[PDB]
């Protein structure tokens, strides 16, 4: 019927305030009520807020809900914001009889200043070449916030096919790291003169190139 | 207090099936509604299927209408997701939830139980070696474990007796079905001649040990 939309990934700082949304598609945000769960990694979700805006026991009173008609939106509301906080929030609401979810917005807790990443680029070794398999291996470490895109190139053209990227994984030291593999023939490789790993971090790219040895 | 604990699932193939367990406790079974929440890998949630309270209603999304059976036992205070027909898309985490009707809400959560759905079956990794390459005066250096199934994979270097900037990344899930990781080692550039770099690869489901050694070019 309706699709409630949240925006991708926002960040803050500590003790700041942060304001979450969820639009809705169609209809009025105030005919059903709404929901918050709060999602953290290899955890079980937990509400935060029901019926629009109330919360259950436990729950800190940092976290409050609200409804917004003029945008026909909702808010989950954080103020004095904890590390702790850094998690994944999911807005929710019923109607004949199917439950909508909102696609969850990654809240960042920005606690260290923001990071380049380190990009490093590894050919097919010449063992996997013999075995008629070839393999480019990009590394990305080092990064805050962990978010990026990785762009791969053959020669100067875009390649649409054979890229496997991880999610970014968080580090020991609380920045993030991520991998991304390219699969190609070993004919493939031999006949461009160069292959070239993007990586995008907060709209600033670093790029690395190697080539057939 | 409430209590949600799941069972079932594990891995499966294309076309096969599953029921999945989620015995309750801690309040009266029969008053509330219950409720099948999953999340993908990288992705996030989606509602599969909810039953009433008396198995009097079931309202389900069309990805998965048909495929899915949700029930309940009251005797046994159990709500059951019989899975059939199952395919790659389907893999994921699934929750077990308390429903308030009234409310349009879940107030509990299950632990979750994973579920996975491919055509692998256990292989041993084709293990590589990364030679060198700068990052100048520091140099990075690996190996490439390639091609592998289930996780996990273990790397140590040196026999342990290396650690000094070992970062071993998480693995990427092919499209072929078969998992990728490598293990990274940053050290200085100067030690290349007179240092030997061994990663010990360990991959206990296919009880496979690949030592390969790492060098210059």
């Amino acid at each position: 019927q309706f699709v409630l939309s949240q925006p991708n990934s926002v960040s803050t700082n500590l003790g700041s305030t942060v304001k979450l949304l969820c639009k809705r598609s169609t209809g009025n945000i105030g005919s059903n009520y709404v929901s918050w769960y709060q999602h953290h990694e290899g955890r079980s979700p937990t509400t935060m807020i029901y019926r629009d805006d109330q919360r259950p026991d436990g729950v800190p009173d940092r976290f409050s809900g609200s409804i917004d008609r003029s945008s026909n939106s909702a808010l989950l509301t954080i103020d004095n914001v904890q590390t702790e906080d850094e998690a994944a929030y999911f807005c929710h609401s019923y109607s004949t009889g199917m439950y909508i979810f909102g696609g969850g917005t990654k809240l960042t807790v920005l606690g260290q200043p923001k990071a380049a990443p380190s990009v490093t680029l590894f050919p097919p070794s010449s063992e996997e070449l013999q075995a008629n398999k070839a393999t480019l291996v990009c590394l990305i470490s080092d990064f805050y916030p962990g978010a990026v895109t990785v762009a791969w190139k053959a020669d100067s053209s875009p390649v649409k096919a054979g890229v496997e990227t991880t999610t970014p994984s968080k580090q020991s030291n609380n920045k993030y790291a991520a991998s991304s593999y390219l699969s190609l023939t070993p004919e493939q490789w031999k006949s461009h003169r160069s292959y070239s790993c993007q990586v995008t971090h907060e709209g600033s790219t670093v790029e690395k190139t190697v080539a057939p040895t | 207090e409430v209590q949600l604990v799941e069972s079932g699932g594990g891995l499966l193939q294309p076309g096969r099936s599953l029921k999945l367990s989620c015995v309750a406790s801690g309040f009266t079974f029969n008053n509330y509604w219950m409720s099948w929440i999953r999340q993908a890998p990288g992705k996030g949630l989606e509602w599969i299927a909810s039953i009433s309270n008396i198995g009097g209603t079931i309202y389900y999304p069309d990805s998965v209408k048909g495929r899915f059976t949700i029930s309940r036992d009251s005797a046994q205070n159990t709500l059951y997701l019989q899975m059939n027909s199952l395919r790659s898309e389907d893999t994921a985490t699934y929750y077990c939830t308390r429903d308030l009707r009234m409310s349009d809400y879940f107030d509990y959560w299950g632990q979750g139980t994973m579920v996975t759905v491919s055509s692998a079956s256990t292989k041993g990794p084709s293990v590589f070696p990364l030679a060198p390459s700068s990052k100048g005066g520091t140099a990075a250096l690996g190996c490439l474990v390639k091609d592998y199934f289930p996780e996990p994979v273990t790397v140590s270097w040196n026999s342990g007796a290396l650690t000094s900037g070992v970062h071993t990344f998480p693995a990427v899930l092919q499209s072929s079905g078969l998992y990728s990781l490598s293990s990274v080692v940053t050290v200085p550039s100067s030690s290349l001649g007179t240092q030997t770099y061994i990663c010990n690869v360990n991959h206990k489901p296919s009880n496979t040990k690949v030592d390969k050694k790492v060098e210059p070019k």
